[PDB]
């Protein structure tokens, strides 16, 4: 019609999951350009974490002006494309949504499974520009690519205190070092390159970081259920770059954490 | 050092579990014979100590030199959480090793799993140890040998997950009751009374004392019943009266373990 | 006095029940009628307490079950329990065997579900008994305390009861406040309007009943059309306790001040009942 932007899907899960894969706080920036929607978390101004979904994913994608900006309760949004559905089927979720010049931001959704089709119409609103918060993209030191599988399951050790990424210097095999520091109990996790399919190393110094686990928790728990890249910056700070690779029926999705303080 | 390698590994996060419902703090003793396990309530009114014969480990140590305290305290929290939440998480077979150490921070508990090693360090500071060998005899005239299994049957009726009071009773004649109760009942006041009661050979062994009850709390029971795995044979030997415990055995090949709750 | 047995998977079918009342009302009334009522009723203190009315025969699913009380000037009894302990005390016996359920004496009078159960272990006896805590009701109390009554305004045919809760328990994340909105074109509209958000469900493609009077062809008329009215999250209990779709689901709103729900699947019927505001 006649809106800042119109995007149609077939499929809702592939906004929802990733959209749900960086929902911490209460609400966040989605910026919207001509090439999809970058929706972003910004915590207590040593964590982003953003979220960008190209176009080539929505079934169907259209934006008048290069500007589309604006705030949504991210948590009463969520909460609406999953209006219905922690379990599926064969059947499938559809999202629909229409924004313009500064009022209204409908949604709409309909699910088919074996009998009656049922729409549902979402209208939340806008709240303010906030205050824009953009971190590094100086230099990079070492990168390293991890596993979906077993780096979740490291996390299983619940410690809620302190975090240490580490790095190491060798002609051939490395060594990357996660280490917690609470009461009574120091506790170190680190993986070494046999069997690395996607999972590649880039130690070319050694190097060791310091970083506030309180910021990054979401993180790893809410959107690493899929493999990683750590990657801890040396230019204008010392910080940690997790970016994750997700995907839904195979596409190029992502989201991003940055994130970097010193101790507390 | 003691390595529990395998399937085993389980049946001592099973083991440790077991003593994680009896109190907050583990008393690991080696001893030649074997790891024990010691554990006493928050009340000191009821021990639990589940031991362990070096066969059953991979390797184990504890030799005589010194008078050294080769005894390690620790809050159970921060050990069954190392305990409980590691190798469930089995991935095609790993191993573990609790390598105690003689000089300096207490515990070291460390886990192989493939590539990417976890290792958590238990400082048991505090400088304390309680000691002594309680092998409380056959003090109760009153034995009864059940697969674990049928006792369980006997706590499933009943089973709210909250009963302090149950009453395992020999009474009638050579049927074992296990009523609970508490008396108060004014206009609001309130009390529901629920009786398990169970055949005279549906066990091995019940030596016959017509009419005692013993009342102790299910809470504490449950916790060496839940380790009713493997088809276990459990054994209460009690005394008459209050003061005097019963003792909840446990016989097994390389396992041994011993549940004393006190009888109110 | 009174004494009944259960044998058959009856005995499931009627666990299933009494979770099914257990889990959409705390401290239900149950009334021992003559040979074939067995009610359960809620609504102490608590104002009206919503309503819910839920008539099972014990005449299909028993091989004896008497029935007689010193009952002054009729032999219909009531008497009310803790929703649990007729639950709780169910779901030990969904495993085989039979299960006695009858009135104490002394030892604060209660309802005494005897419960017996299977011992494989060559020939051992095993038996639980469980003890509801209860009270028989007043005399007068009996009147006063009925939930039948036959109402018309617009009835319809209700989704997948299921599909429509997936629904609820998002919606009171964001409000308390409930509409329903039926139809005569088998429309369904649950609704929620915040200032911040507004949340609406259309749930297209159902049915709707026909009723009759004294005459010579269809019915009479009046000169009504769609039908509104508010909520809260007491439509999410009734809801709750629905995980056998029911084989016949309804909905009749009444004239913006009730909200009737007729729920019978195979034997067991079951009614309940919202108020409308706040």
């Amino acid at each position: 019609d006649q809106y800042s932007l119109v995007a149609s899907l077939d499929n809702v899960r592939n906004l929802s999951t990733i959209l749900k894969a960086i929902h911490f706080r209460e609400h966040a920036t989605c910026f919207a350009t001509k090439n999809g929607i970058k929706v972003t978390v910004e915590n207590a101004k040593c964590v982003q974490a953003n979220a960008f979904i190209q176009a080539g994913i929505f079934q169907e994608f259209k934006v008048q002006e290069e500007s589309v900006t604006f705030r949504i309760n991210l948590t009463v949004l969520l909460d609406c494309l999953s209006i219905f559905g922690s379990s599926p089927m064969p059947g499938t979720l559809t999202a629909l949504r229409m924004c313009y010049q500064g009022y209204g931001y409908p949604l709409m959704l309909f699910l088919e499974e074996g009998g009656v089709v049922t729409v549902c119409k979402i209208n939340t609103q806008e709240p303010e520009e906030t205050l824009d918060f953009d971190f590094c993209s100086t230099n990079v030191i070492n990168k390293i690519i991890l596993q979906s599988e077993g780096l979740r399951e490291a996390f299983s050790e619940l410690d809620m205190t302190s975090e240490v990424l580490q790095i190491t210097m060798s002609p051939d095999k490395p060594y990357f070092r996660l280490s917690t520091f609470g009461n009574a109990g120091s506790s170190h996790l680190d993986y070494p390159k046999d069997s690395d399919l996607m999972e590649a190393f880039h130690c070319n110094q050694t190097q060791v970081n310091r970083y506030k686990i309180s910021l990054l928790k979401p993180s790893t728990k809410a959107l690493v259920l899929s493999c990683k890249v750590s990657i801890r910056t040396d230019n204008r700070g010392f910080l940690s770059l997790q970016y994750m690779i997700r995907n839904e029926d195979g596409q190029i999705c992502f989201v991003e954490y940055y994130c970097c303080p010193d101790e507390e | 050092k003691c390595l529990v390698t395998g399937g085993n590994v389980k049946v001592l996060g099973k083991a440790v579990h077991s003593l994680s419902r009896i109190g907050d703090e583990l008393y690991l003793e080696p001893l030649e014979d074997g790891l024990s396990l010691r554990t006493v309530n928050s009340s000191r009114s009821a021990y639990a100590c589940f031991l362990f014969a070096p066969l059953f480990f991979q390797q184990y140590q504890a030799a005589t030199p010194g008078q050294d305290l080769l005894r390690c305290k620790i809050l159970m929290k921060s050990f069954l959480s190392v305990f409980r939440s590691l190798a469930m998480l089995e991935k095609t077979v790993e191993k573990c090793c609790i390598s105690l150490n003689g000089r300096s921070s207490r515990l070291v508990v460390q886990l192989h799993c493939k590539f990417g090693v976890r290792k958590t360090h238990n400082l048991s500071f505090q400088d304390c140890e309680s000691l002594q060998a309680v092998f409380d005899p056959a003090s109760c005239p009153h034995m009864l040998r059940a697969p674990a299994r049928v006792l369980g049957e006997a706590v499933l009726p009943f089973s709210p997950a909250l009963a302090e009071v149950t009453l395992g009773i020999g009474r009638g004649r050579r049927v074992i009751l296990r009523s609970y109760h508490e008396e108060e009942a004014d206009s609001t006041a309130k009390a529901m009374v629920t009786e398990m009661c169970l055949g005279e050979e549906d066990f091995q062994q019940l030596q016959a004392q017509e009419g005692v009850a013993i009342t102790f709390c299910l809470k504490e029971f449950r916790g060496l019943l839940s380790f009713a795995e493997s088809a276990n044979l459990n054994l209460s030997i009690h005394f008459d009266a209050p003061g005097r415990p019963a003792i909840f055995t446990i016989k097994d090949s390389l396992l041994d373990g011993h549940f004393v709750l006190a009888t109110l | 006095f009174r004494a009944k047995i259960v044998d058959g998977a009856c005995l499931n079918h009627f666990t299933r029940i009494s979770n099914m009342i257990a889990k959409l009302a705390k401290t239900c009334t149950l009334r021992i009628s003559p040979d074939k009522l067995n009610f359960i009723l809620c609504d102490k203190l608590a104002n009206g307490g919503v309503s819910m009315w839920c008539e099972l025969e014990q005449e299909n699913f028993f091989n004896e079950f008497q029935m007689e009380g010193v009952s002054a000037e009729n032999n219909e009894i009531y008497l009310e329990l803790t929703s649990e302990n007729l639950s709780r005390a169910l779901k030990t016996a969904q495993n085989a065997r039979a299960l006695k359920i009858k009135l104490t004496n002394k030892h604060f009078p209660c309802l005494t579900v005897s419960v017996e159960l299977l011992s494989m272990s060559s020939s051992s006896r095993i038996v639980t008994h469980d003890i509801p805590i209860k009270v028989i009701p007043r005399k007068l109390w009996k009147d006063l305390q009925e939930p039948v009554v036959p109402d018309p305004d617009v009835s319809i045919y209700l989704p997948v009861l299921k599909t429509m809760k997936s629904v609820v328990e998002k919606m009171k994340n964001i409000s308390n406040h409930l509409v329903i909105e039926a139809n005569l074109d088998g429309e369904l509209n649950l609704k929620i309007e915040t200032e911040l958000v507004c949340v609406t469900t259309h749930f297209k493609d159902l049915g709707n009943p026909p009723l009759a009077s004294e005459s010579t062809h269809e019915d009479r008329n009046v000169e009504h059309m769609a039908e509104v009215h508010i909520d809260i999250r007491k439509l999410l209990q009734f809801l709750a306790g629905q995980q056998v779709n029911p084989t016949k689901a309804l909905c009749n709103i009444v004239n913006n001040k009730m909200v009737h729900f007729d729920l019978l699947h195979e034997d067991v019927s079951l009614q309940y009942f919202i108020p409308a505001l706040s």
